[PDB]
């Protein structure tokens, strides 16, 4: 155990170190959540231009060619399908933690707001307390004042 | 390969909800509530430290009696009233 | 990129919907209050 | 006069093209309203000392 008010200064300092990596942290997850989002519809594309290909494929009365053409896409459909509902999920859950980190940033500041106030009082009962030590009342004539542990000698 | 960057699209997202309550866990032990009054907080863990020494140097030196403050202002009484009373009869 | 896109808008919120949604509402009859006049300013 | 020759559409789009101006002029108006009143009472400070 050491001073209590010297506590509070180096655990409110290694709060605040906390608190701006939770904003990094997040900062990279609402980022992959946008690539993957891209990556997402590029993969349709390819799928869209399959099918796209697959309409004029067969213009010449090849229909066997379609037929692989389409069995190509189900691969990329089902990849679509995969990621568009994880993106359901995740898109929600995110927008729930902001609120936390909006919450705290509030608060926090508002225990700053005080914490110099009760260090002010504190060093005032401290040095105050001081006094009684050195001079106290000039008729104690008790050896805890100074000056009559000096007037005696 | 495809398998594995999908549990990487989700790591990072699982780390910030575990620091969320983490951090905002480390809340309820410096303050929690105000009115919470009780030694796990720190403020009043420090309220407590600062009326100790409040009536700790009043021992060392107690302060005047009541009978004493009551007679104070007695005295104090008749100082502003002589001077009152006078300065009626100073300027007539 | 993307990081520092997002890192930044943490630090300062962008407007609300509601407030570009009004906003627009505003300036709907600054051009409107102006274009109004402007009939009746040559009439 | 712009329109003069009856084509009201130039109209908008002039008008449009001010509310950009008129949004920096009402900026920078209120923003001269603050410094206006604080450097006087900085001058009392140095004309004091
Ligand atoms: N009006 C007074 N107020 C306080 N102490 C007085 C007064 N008059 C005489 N004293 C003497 O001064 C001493 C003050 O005690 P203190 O110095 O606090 O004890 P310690 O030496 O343990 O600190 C008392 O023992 C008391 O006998
Ligand atoms: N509205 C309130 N909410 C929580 N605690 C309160 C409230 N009002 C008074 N208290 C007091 O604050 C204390 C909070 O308990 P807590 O500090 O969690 O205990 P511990 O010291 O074991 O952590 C309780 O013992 C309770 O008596």
């Amino acid at each position: 155990q050491e001073a209590p008010e010297d506590l509070l200064e180096r655990l409110l300092g290694e709060m605040e170190l906390e608190l701006i990596e939770l904003r990094r942290a997040l900062a990279q997850t609402i980022a992959t959540f946008k690539s993957t989002e891209r990556q997402r519809d590029a993969q349709q594309l390819i799928a869209q231009r399959w099918y796209e290909k697959a309409q004029a494929a067969l213009d010449r009365g090849n229909e066997q060619l379609a037929r692989e053409a389409l069995g190509q896409r189900q691969s990329y459909q089902s990849h679509t399908e995969a990621l568009g509902k994880s993106l359901g999920e995740q898109r929600a859950l995110v927008e729930q933690v902001r609120g936390q980190l909006q919450k705290l940033e509030r608060k926090y500041l508002e225990l700053k707001s005080q914490k110099n106030l009760y260090l002010a009082r504190l060093k005032s009962a401290i040095a105050a307390q001081k006094i009684e030590e050195i001079a106290g009342n000039l008729d104690n004539a008790s050896a805890s004042s100074l000056f009559e542990r000096i007037e005696t000698k | 390969e495809r398998k594995y960057l999908e549990l990487k699209s989700q790591k990072n997202l699982y780390l910030a909800r575990l620091k969320s309550a983490i951090a905002a866990q480390k809340i309820e032990e410096i303050a929690g509530n105000l009115d919470n009054a009780s030694a796990s907080s720190l403020f009043e863990r420090i309220e407590t430290k600062i009326l100790e020494l409040e009536a700790e140097r009043e021992l060392l030196n107690p302060p005047p009696s009541p009978l004493d403050k009551k007679f104070e202002q007695w005295e104090e009484q008749q100082a502003v009233e002589a001077t009152l009373a006078a300065m009626k009869a100073r300027r007539s």
